[PDB]
């Protein structure tokens, strides 16, 4: 509640536009509020006010805004209504998308809903990747899902980086994570966990695989790890230590591991963990998303063409 | 040398320092634990300085100087590209 009052004080113009009701999010880089506003066009609208931590560099703030402005508003990528600023206080206003907690719906999604969820995640990923945005933090709390409405939004570009040929100009000026801004270890691809200097849009595809893994196994969070190498150890136990070491060689990292652990069959893993008739195509797609080699890992565009998604 | 179990990662081209993981036990896939449990169950970018209290760092003169400068023009350039369609009250 004092948060609400202090948000109003740091950005006075918010007083004139929004009735700020609740705080619906907090992270190390931002707090998010639910608010009501009146549209000139007629109706009232529920709005998400994302308050960026005043320690963020202008470039970082501008970059996220630019991703929302340029890539967002389409294909399940969140867009931006407006942005408010007083000094180092920057508040991004977005349409509020009411959404389920991932845990709460996890064990209750029908299999068809699991296909739609994934299909919609890949539409968003396809969108952002065509602009050369590497999200770097794809995970259920950044992919908003309204079950009732069948509505989906990829949010949170606070960690994003640009590909070499990115269409988002400001992302060129964002210090690389491997060069210098860290996600949840358990959604991070082996080439991120091992600090590979070359990190492409493929790292986002890995994260979608981790989400898909949760969906198929009914376990969330699947990889529960407080640091990168624990998540890497856990990945090795799923995908095999030998297989992980081999793949890491291909991107300039040399992994030594104490206990050799065998790769797991994905179907048997998920089934034992967890609808009566999950097709082979699901585990085949999962295998491609969790491809340890980032060069061969499936892309968002190829994922939408995958037999798992016939006919949708 | 290293006590087991361990994981060791190094860059093949010396670009990074080696880094390590050691735990009591390696991850074990636990199928017995109930769903949805896991089977495996500051610094200011503006002032380029580590701080101890966010609020007090924010209220420092070096942060105040950066906050009230032309540095946010990059943000204002984008904002000027957006249509304001809310009703504003006095
Ligand atoms: N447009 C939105 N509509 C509804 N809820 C949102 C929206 N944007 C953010 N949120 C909520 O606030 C949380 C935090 O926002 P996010 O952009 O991920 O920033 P951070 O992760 O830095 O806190 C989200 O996980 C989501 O639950
Ligand atoms: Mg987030
Ligand atoms: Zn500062």
């Amino acid at each position: 509640k004092k948060d609400i009052e202090k948000l109003y004080e740091a950005v006075p113009q918010l007083s004139n536009v929004f009735k700020i009701e609740d705080k619906i999010g907090e992270g190390t880089f931002s707090s998010v509020y639910l608010a009501t506003a009146q549209l000139q066009v007629g109706p009232e609208e529920k709005i998400a006010l994302k308050h960026l931590i005043p320690t963020s560099h202008p470039i970082r703030i501008a970059a996220e805004l630019q991703c929302l402005t340029v890539a967002g508003g389409q294909d399940n990528v969140m867009g931006v209504k407006y942005c408010f600023r007083k000094n180092d206080h920057v508040v991004i206003a977005m349409p509020y998308l009411e959404h389920e907690s991932f845990l709460d719906i996890l064990n209750s999604l029908s299999f068809q809903e699991v296909r739609e969820y994934m299909l919609n995640l890949f539409k968003a990923l396809k969108r952002i990747h065509q602009f050369g945005i590497v999200h770097r933090d794809v995970k259920p709390s950044n992919f908003l899902y309204n079950r009732r409405l069948k509505k989906y939004a990829l949010v949170d570009f606070g960690l994003a980086q640009g590909t070499h040929d990115t269409k988002i100009e400001l992302l060129k000026f964002v210090q690389s994570e491997a060069q210098q801004r860290a996600g949840t270890p358990g959604f991070r691809a082996p080439e991120v966990l091992t600090k590979c200097p070359n990190q492409t849009t493929a790292i986002d595809m890995w994260s979608a695989g981790v989400i898909f893994l949760s969906l198929l196994s009914g376990r969330y969070p699947f990889y529960k790890a407080s640091d990168d190498l624990t998540a890497l150890a856990q990945i090795m136990t799923i995908r095999g230590s030998r297989e992980t070491i081999q793949a890491a060689k291909t991107f300039g990292k040399s992994i030594l591991c104490s206990k050799e652990v065998p790769a797991q069959d994905l179907r048997k893993l998920c089934e034992r963990l967890r609808w009566n008739e999950v097709p082979d195509e699901a585990y085949d797609l999962l295998d491609k998303l969790l491809d340890l080699n980032p060069a061969s890992r499936i892309t968002a565009e190829e994922a939408l063409l995958h037999p798992f998604f016939k006919d949708m | 040398r290293l006590k087991k179990p361990f994981v060791k990662v190094e860059d093949m081209s010396q670009l990074y320092r080696p880094f390590y993981l050691q735990l009591t036990n390696m991850p074990f896939i636990n199928y017995s634990i109930q769903k949805p449990c896991s089977p495996f169950d500051g610094y200011c970018e503006c002032c380029l300085q580590k701080y101890e209290d966010l609020e007090t760092h924010l209220l420092s003169e070096q942060h105040r100087n950066f906050a009230q400068s032309n540095q946010y023009q990059v943000v204002d350039d984008i904002v000027s590209k957006l249509v304001f369609d809310f009703v504003e009250y006095e």
